[PDB]
This record gives C-alpha cells, structure tokens and sequence, in this order.
C-alpha cells in the first residue's frame, strides 16, 4: 500500500529549543496528513491536521509544513507539557497507515 | 437610509441595521401556480402561515482556515415544523424561498463570504465509477463542509470537496452567474436572497429532488489580532414563500 | 459537549472472538463515522477499520475476513467483532470519531480497553 | 409566401413546404436582449451617479 | 441588435460618483467610459447578432459513430441515444440548465472492404437501414429478424453514393424542457441511480445492411450529427473547467483554476 | 417535366446550412411551454456579469482560493506596484478562464470596452489610496508610478463605498481585435500602484486583501464563432 516513514526515532532537547520532526510517504498524499501527541499511557490527542491546520485547543507553538511527499512539524518554544510521542498519519485512502513514532526527552 | 430592512413572514420578523440591497432571484417574485400551467387536477393545499415563516438552522463557526459549507434547500427543512409534516403526507409541492445569512463581527475583524444559490447543483464523487451517497450529499439541517485539500477514494462514496472546483468541476470565481451576495465584514452584516420556483416541471416530489443549493464560501479568510473575539458564528435562516402541496396520501419516512 | 466511551470483556482465551462496544454521546452517528485503531507495543499504532456515516464499512487487508463492524443509529452504539485471536492481538483498542470538519481525521478518542489473549 | 429583410452591412423570399412547424428553417433573426435580470437582480433600483449605500 | 454608442463628455467637478460603488449588493455597475474620462461621440454600427442562442447552438456536431460488419449474423449496430459521449457538444449544452429545441438529424455512412480470399470481387451498391425504436418496443436480436418490418417505428433507407439522409425531430419530452443537470434520484428511498441518467429515456437506434453478404466482407461506419433548431434556454451555468470522465455523471479530478505565471507583476 | 439544371454545391453536407427537412413524427403534440425564470437570448447577457479574476497565480496558488486574493500591506516606502498583467482577455492566462474569457474562446474577434471592479476586503479601520492605470501599447509596461500616471488612470479612495471601477476604453486602430495572441492587435497593460500607504491602528492586522472582478460594457460584441481549446478527448465516454 503506502508507508509513512518518520524520522528521527528519538530526540533530546531543552526548554526553549526548536524541534523539527519530519515524515515521508511512499507516494503523494496531497496534504491529507494528521499529527498526534501521546502522553504516558493515555489516548492520543489530535494536534495538527490537513498538513497546516491547527486543532481546537492546540496553542500556536506548533506549526505544520509540507506538500507532496515531504512533511514537517515545528515546535518553536518547548514547555513541560510537550514531551511524549508524536505520530504522523495519512488519511488519503485505505489502508490508513500511522508513523513509526518519535519521542522527546527534555533532559 | 438604505442600511436598514425589516422582513415579516408569518409570526416571525427579521430586523437588520446594516445590509446591502435585497437580491430577487432572476427578477421574479415567488407566486402561486396559475391555471394554464397546472397539471394535477385536484385542489392544492395552501397553509399560508404555518409553512411560510422563518426557520433557523444550526450555526457553524467561521475559522481562520475554514473552507466553506453547503446545504440542500428542500431537505434542511424536512423536520422543521409543519413545513416538514406537509412534505411527508403529500406527493407534490412547489415553493419559493427567502434566505437570510447573518454574521456579525467588529470593526477590528476582516473577511469576505460569498453566498450563492445554485439550482440543480449535481455534485461529483471521489471514486470515479460511483455516485455520492445521500448522507454525504446532505445532512439534516447541518452543514456539509468543503475541504482545502483533495479527497481520495474509499468505500464511502464521498463528494470531491476540493473548494476551488466547488464540488461541480467548474471555476469557483465563476459562481457569480447565479443569484448571489457578498458579506464583507468591513461594510456588510447580512445577505438576503429571494428565490422563485425553478424547475422544468410545475410541481415535483420534494424528497427525491433538491432543486436548490446554498453555498457559503470565504474568499478572503477570517483574520483578527490578539485580544479580539475568536469565536465568530454564521447563522442561516430560510423562509418558504407561496408553498402549496398536492397528492395527499399516507406518510412517507 | 461531552464525548464517547467504551466497554470491554478485558481478557479471554486464545481462538475466541472479541466484542468491544463503543457508546457515543454528544453527537449523532448519522453525521460522523467511527474508526478502530489498535495501539500495539511491538507494532505501534495500526488502523483496523471504519464504519462510515452512511453505513458502509472499510477494513484492513490483513484483517479483512475476521473483522466486521456494525452500528445502530437510534441506540447510539457501535459493535465490532474480531475472530480467531492469535498471540499478537495483545494490545489496547480504541474507538475514535472522524470527519473533523470534513477532513477524515480522528477528533476525540475513547478511554481504551487493554486486552490480553493468553491462558 | 413570406418576404424578409436579408441581413447585410435587399429582400429574400421563403415558402414552407411541410405540414409540421418543426420542419421549418432556423430563426436566426430574433434579436432580443434583457440583461437586467442578471446584472441588476435587485429590489431597490440603484441610480448610477448616486452612492450605493446611504 | 446594434450596440450602444458613445456620448461626448466634458470635464466635471461634482458630487456625482459613478466610479464608486459597492459590489457586495450582487449588482454589476452600469458605467460607460463617458463617466470617468473625456470621450468623443462615436456612432457604432456593430451588431450582437452572431452571439444569440439561435446562432451559437444551431450547428451540426458529431455525437457518435458506430460500426457494423456485413458477413456476420450479429452484424448490426446499436446506440442508446444521449448527448454525453462527445466533449464538444456536451460543453456547449451545459452552459444552461434547461433547454428546449427542435432537432435536425444527419447521418454520414461510409464503407470499407475487408480482406477476403475470393477471386474477382465485384460488389454492387450497398443499401443501409437506420431504424429508431422508442422505449418499450421490440428490439432486433439478429440481422435477418422480424423486428425490421418497421410497421410503426420510423426508419430510413439509403443507397451509397448519394446525399446524406436527413430528417427533423420535434421537441420530444414528458417535461416542459430538456434537463442537462438533475440533482436527485430515481427512487423515493434515495438509493441507486443519482443524477441525469434518471431523466434520460429517448430510445435506441439500430443500423444494418439490407443487402446480403455477396462474396466478401464489407465493414460500414455511420456518423450521427445533431443540430438544434428553435432554441430556448434558461438559467445559465458556469463552463466546465475540468475534463470529463464518464457519461452517466459529472465526476471529475480536481485541477487548478488557471495556469501559472512567475510573479504578480509579470507582463 | 420542368427543365431544371443542378448547380455546383449539390448533394453536399455543409454543417451550417439553413434548409427545411421532412419530419419523422408527423402531427406530434409537444408539451405546452412554461414560464421558467432566467431566459437567455444572447450570450452577451452572460459576459456582462462580474467574475472573480485570479491575478495571483504564482505557481503555487492555482489549486487554492489564494489565487483570487491580492496581498496589500503597510510599507516603509512609496510608489510600489501591487499587480500588473497584459490586457489579453482571451489569450492571457489571468483572464483566460473568467466568465468573460470563456465566451471569448468560442469566437475569433472581439470589440468593446471592459470593466474592472476592485473590492477592498480589509478592516473597517484601515485606509489607503491606490492608482489604477491602463496604458495603450507602443511603449513597454510602465516601470514606475511616474510612467503609469501618463495613461488612463483612476485614483481610488478607500472608504464606506468599498469598490471602484476602472473602465478600460476601446482604443484600437481597427474595429475588432483578435482573441488569439497577436502582436498586431495588442491592447496594452493594466497595473496598480500605491498612491498613499495603508495606515492602520493598533490591534488591527496590517495585511489586507483585494478582490477583482471583470465584465463587459454595453458596446461589447463578438464575431466569427469557432471551437474552444479548453476541452479534449481521446475516446468515447
Ligand atoms: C429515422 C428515425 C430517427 C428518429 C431519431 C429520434 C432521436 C431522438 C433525439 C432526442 C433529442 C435529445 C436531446 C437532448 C436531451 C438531454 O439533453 O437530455
């Protein structure tokens, strides 16, 4: 079908640092992309949809950029509420495929 | 002062303090069916106050990255009072409409909405071998929303809701050939359209055919600075005009 | 408004069918569809199926035959069934609604029901 | 027999030979224009020299 | 049909504001160039004659072509009548929602010789039959059939080497106008066929050879031409931007509204 | 037997001939005619309706609603250009797909004046003044506001009436112009310049937008009908 490659696997940043997480697809998904955040042992939360748009309660530190087969998320200033797992998912056509995952450290 | 209007229909009244002119269809006011154009031979029903009044749908929220909404017009009023009750017991019906789209914001907001009214807006599917299903063509007085991206094919027979083709395969800037108004937040507060009955037959079944479609599309996106109110709704209020029904039998649906 | 939640058997024997029921609230099933996602420890997140707002389904190609999802709009409840339950099915199952402003993305998720397929 | 005007920058004649009115020639000289139902589909008439809103 | 002419104007300094308007009213400005600049008097002898609907639409356009071979028992052609298989006439009729016209029908029939094996093929002149069956009648199943007796169905015979056959058709419909677009279903339960295919019921056209297969196969091709007369049209519609994909519906794949240029001030 | 003599042009099929033909269904009773609203008699009734012009193609906005939005900011200089395009209403890719330009691509010749309406879709607390210019050919496209003010221009003051019309007059050597691209019948250029700046108060966004509409005047006409290049086919549907 179509597989979403998420890079990198893990990161180590600090509060106030800019984080860039990218995703790559096998073929074009036409900006039919979503981003999720998962905290410790809970349900995921929708964060960025349609490859640019932000969700309902999501603050303006997150930013979605990409078109075609290359996509990226940017976090401008880190806080204590932002560490955890980040996935990317396409909803272009079945079968829908999630990303591998990217975890943040905040050392 | 051309800036104020007042529309009275039945037991309901619309008051507007800031508006443009009123657009009347193709220059035709809605009226009843004449004797030389009628086909069915039995006497039609004319409720005249229980149906010809203002009904208000649900409200949608205008966002900074919103794409657009649409409604199917003799389908959003299918559970609305005694207008929806006469549709279920009768087989034929003809109706003109008065549409009032309303959206208020301050002098510190900006944006621009196009409010068109399209007759026989036949739409397309994402899977090219199929046709769209009913549930995705129309909701019960709830807006179906355009997308800023291109929709892919699936087992749901969805509508191709890329907003720049308007779901019909045309140019969205050429949508001003239909009766339309604009809502510019700099100068305008509401829009009013009076539509007559448009069909190729004098009466038609009001459940198997939607002969009007109301689209609202933001050409200039909503924008404000920090401190202004972030929640801006859009409310649609539709009134039937000169509605008559024919062919009374048991209740469908 | 408030949102959905689910209920589950918890843990059953191998080669036994599973039934988890998601009950929705705050919205109607005629306007939105329900997705079924599986958070695995070894395989991450994976999408099992969807029941669309019209009533048609779509299933994963790996799990096509064993999986079946139905719903009833009046009771506002969704029922799905999976069969033959091998050892790799030990994961956390979620029900989540889509059609987030027409954009087919998962809006709000359930609380999850972690299952274990061992004896 | 009908005698008409023959579009130019002189007359011509015409006789119908069949019994059905769907058998005739094309019209081609019916020149009517009413753009006011598309360009000015408003309720209150707007004067060109006056401001649109007051 | 003459266009409006130009009036002379003088320098103005007043409170009249023809240039300033409000486009939110749904109203096009009725301004002429003699309101914003100084013009001269110009007599216009231009005419709007060639842009009427009786001039724009009344031209013959190919709608179909079918093929049938002589030396076969199933060697006849069949076509369900519609106007949605060619791209040029479909885009012209779909500038309007409702249309009402009489029709002129023209057939262009040619033939070609197929690779036989007999010596000294000398073929006579070929004669064809085109039969129209309204919806509900009997349909032919082979070439030598009883159904070609055409007691009540209209048909036409034509011999090769002459003028093409031509006949007129009145406004045949059950409604008051032809519909190019239909936003509805054929069933009251809102299932099954959605769109313009529910209103399309016009009949079927049948074509065959009247001669017998003499000594070699002959493969013929008939082309069909539509020409609307006495046209009336209502509710104009934007032109088709995307490309057509199917016949039964208006499905498409999205495309940009124009083509690109490199900068907003690029001339 | 009246002696006749057949002329050249017999037994031919010209696709635009005007003759009578026998009917296939004699004495057919058609359905009576109804009064449907919105009857079109002339294609020029369509071309006098405003249509939104995508001035902002820029190779990334064509599959979006951003193509119809003209960006307008608050500057630190003066005399800047807003947009600019040549006046080729059926050959230039800005006006090619508008409702005026889609009728022009069915015809070969055109003649008449052209309306251009600009709407200011900004905040009600913002002001500004613009120069809307049109220059006939013979020179190049104007590079400055000083070169652009020598032609036909209107100065637009943004206020409560949020629209202004720049009426392009018919200035040609011939009676008609070709719809296709031709250097013999060029028509000129339409540019836009900052007259003053966009002055905006606090807590209001500095960036605004402008919509643009095109239509035809009542002296517009077309000629020599042809087939459009905006549709293709390989096989039947
Ligand atoms: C030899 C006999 C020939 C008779 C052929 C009759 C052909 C009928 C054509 C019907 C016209 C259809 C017009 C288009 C209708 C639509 O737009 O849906």
């Amino acid at each position: 079908d179509i597989q979403m490659t998420q890079s990198p696997a893990s990161l180590s940043v600090s509060v106030g640092e800019t984080v860039t997480i990218t995703c790559r697809a096998s073929e074009n998904v036409y900006r039919n992309l979503a981003w999720y955040q998962q905290k410790q042992g809970k349900s995921p939360q929708l964060l960025v949809y349609a490859a640019t748009n932000l969700a309902d309660g999501v603050p303006s530190r997150f930013s979605g950029s990409g078109s075609g087969t290359q996509y990226s998320l940017k976090i401008n200033s880190l806080q204590s509420e932002d560490f955890g797992s980040y996935f990317c998912q396409h909803f272009w056509s079945p079968v829908f495929t999630f990303g591998a995952g990217t975890k943040l450290e905040l050392k | 002062s051309d800036r104020v209007r007042s529309i009275t229909l039945g037991n309901s009244t619309i008051t507007t303090q800031e508006c443009a002119n009123v657009v009347v269809g193709y220059g035709v006011w809605p009226e009843y069916l004449k004797d030389n154009e009628a086909t069915a031979e039995d006497q039609p029903t004319q409720p005249d106050v229980a149906t010809c009044r203002f009904y208000t749908l649900e409200s949608v929220q205008w966002m900074k990255n919103s794409a657009g909404w649409w409604w199917k017009l003799p389908d959003a009023l299918s559970q609305m009072g005694l207008f929806g009750q006469n549709m279920q017991y009768h087989y034929l019906g003809r109706t003109g409409y008065t549409i009032h789209v309303q959206c208020n914001a301050s002098k510190f907001h900006q944006g621009c909405l196009l409010v068109v009214c399209v007759p026989e807006a036949e739409m397309g599917c994402s899977n090219l071998n199929n046709t769209p299903e009913f549930s995705e063509l129309s909701g019960g007085d709830s807006a179906r929303m355009f997308t800023d991206t291109q929709v892919g094919e699936s087992n749901a027979k969805k509508v191709q809701t890329a907003v720049w083709n308007a779901g019909m395969g045309v140019g969205v800037g050429n949508l001003t050939i239909f009766p339309h108004q604009w809502i510019n937040l700099r100068t305008n507060n509401s829009a009013t359209l009076v539509m007559p009955y448009i069909n190729s037959v004098p009466m038609d079944n009001m459940f198997r055919h939607n002969n009007l479609t109301l689209m609202i599309i933001p050409f200039v996106p909503l924008n404000y600075s920090e401190g202004s109110s972030p929640y801006v709704p859009i409310t649609v209020t539709i009134a039937p005009m000169c509605a008559e029904y024919n062919g009374l039998r048991l209740a469908s649906n | 408004q408030v949102q959905l939640k689910q209920s589950g058997p918890g843990l059953v024997q191998p080669s036994q069918s599973l039934s988890i029921t998601c009950t929705v609230s705050g919205f109607s099933l005629t306007n939105y569809g329900v997705h079924w996602v599986r958070q695995s420890p070894g395989k991450g997140l994976e999408w099992l199926g969807v029941i669309w707002r019209g009533g048609s389904t779509d299933y994963n190609a790996a799990f096509m035959s064993r999986l079946s999802i139905t719903k009833d709009n009046s009771k506002s409840q969704v029922f799905f069934k999976m069969n033959s339950l091998q050892a790799d099915d030990t994961a956390i199952y979620y029900c989540a609604k889509g059609d987030y402003y027409g954009y087919d993305a998962m809006d709000s998720w359930g609380q999850g029901t972690s299952v274990t397929v061992s004896r | 027999a009908q005698v008409s005007t023959q579009k130019t920058g002189i007359h011509y004649t015409n006789i119908n030979y069949y019994k059905d009115a769907a058998s005739n020639s094309a019209n081609r000289q019916d020149f009517t224009q009413d753009p006011g139902k598309f360009t000015e589909p408003v309720k209150d008439i707007m004067v060109k020299t006056m401001p649109a809103l007051n | 049909a003459r266009v409006a002419d130009t009036i002379s104007s003088r320098p103005t300094n007043s409170e009249s504001i023809p240039a300033l308007t409000a486009a939110e009213t749904g109203h096009t400005s009725q301004v002429v160039p003699s309101d914003t600049m100084q013009t001269r008097h110009v007599k216009n002898y231009h005419s709007r004659s060639e842009s009427s609907i009786e001039n724009f639409l009344c031209r013959s356009a190919c709608v179909y072509y079918a093929t049938y071979t002589n030396n076969s028992k199933k060697g006849f052609a069949e076509w369900v009548i519609n106007t949605r298989q060619v791209a040029q006439l479909r885009r012209k009729l779909e500038l309007f929602t409702y249309l009402r016209f009489d029709l002129e029908l023209t057939f262009v029939i040619t033939s070609a010789q197929q690779p036989s094996t007999a010596s000294s093929v000398d073929a006579p002149v070929q004669t064809h039959q085109i039969m129209y069956v309204p919806p509900g009648g009997p349909v032919p199943t082979k070439v030598k059939d009883y159904a070609w007796q055409t007691s009540t169905n209209p048909s036409v015979f034509w011999t090769e080497g002459n003028a093409p056959p031509r006949m007129s058709i009145p406004f045949i419909s059950i409604g008051n106008a032809y519909s190019c677009f239909y936003d509805g279903w054929t069933q009251f339960s809102r299932n099954g066929v959605y769109g313009i295919n529910t209103l399309n019921n016009m009949g079927t056209l049948y074509m065959r050879h009247v001669n017998e297969a003499g000594q070699g196969p002959i493969k013929s091709t008939v082309r069909i031409y539509f020409k609307p007369k006495h046209v009336k049209a209502w509710v104009p519609r934007p032109p088709r931007l995307c490309q057509y994909e199917k016949q039964k519906n208006v499905n498409f794949s999205p495309i940009g509204v124009t083509t690109s240029r490199t900068d907003i001030i690029t001339t | 037997g009246l002696p006749v003599m057949t002329t050249p042009g017999s037994t031919q099929f010209l696709t635009s001939d005007d003759f009578q033909s026998p009917s296939a269904m004699p004495q057919f009773d058609v359905t009576p005619e109804m009064q449907i609203p919105g009857r079109v008699n002339n294609l020029m009734e369509i071309a006098e309706v405003d249509s939104v012009v995508p001035v902002n193609n820029t190779e990334d906005n064509v599959s979006s609603l951003k193509a119809y939005q003209i960006p307008v900011q608050s500057n630190s200089d003066n005399g800047k250009q807003v947009f600019g395009f040549p006046l080729q209403p059926g050959a230039n890719n800005v006006l090619n797909r508008t409702l005026l330009g889609e009728i022009l691509n069915y015809y070969t010749h055109w003649s008449g004046s052209i309306k251009l309406t600009f709407m200011f879709c900004g905040s009600a607390m913002a002001t500004g003044k613009f120069l809307l210019a049109y220059s006939p050919p013979g020179a190049g496209v104007p590079k400055n506001r000083k070169d652009a003010m020598l032609g036909t221009h209107v100065i637009w003051d943004v206020g409560l009436q949020s629209s202004c019309v720049l009426c392009v007059p018919w200035i040609s050597q011939t009676h008609y112009r070709y719809v296709v691209e031709d250097e013999y019948t060029a028509a000129g250029y339409v540019t836009c310049w900052y007259q003053t700046n966009i002055v905006v108060p606090a807590d209001v966004q500095s960036s605004c937008d402008i919509l643009c509409f095109v239509s035809a005047c009542n002296d517009f006409s077309v000629r020599m009908l042809k087939d459009t290049p905006f549709i293709r086919q390989d096989t039947f549907y």
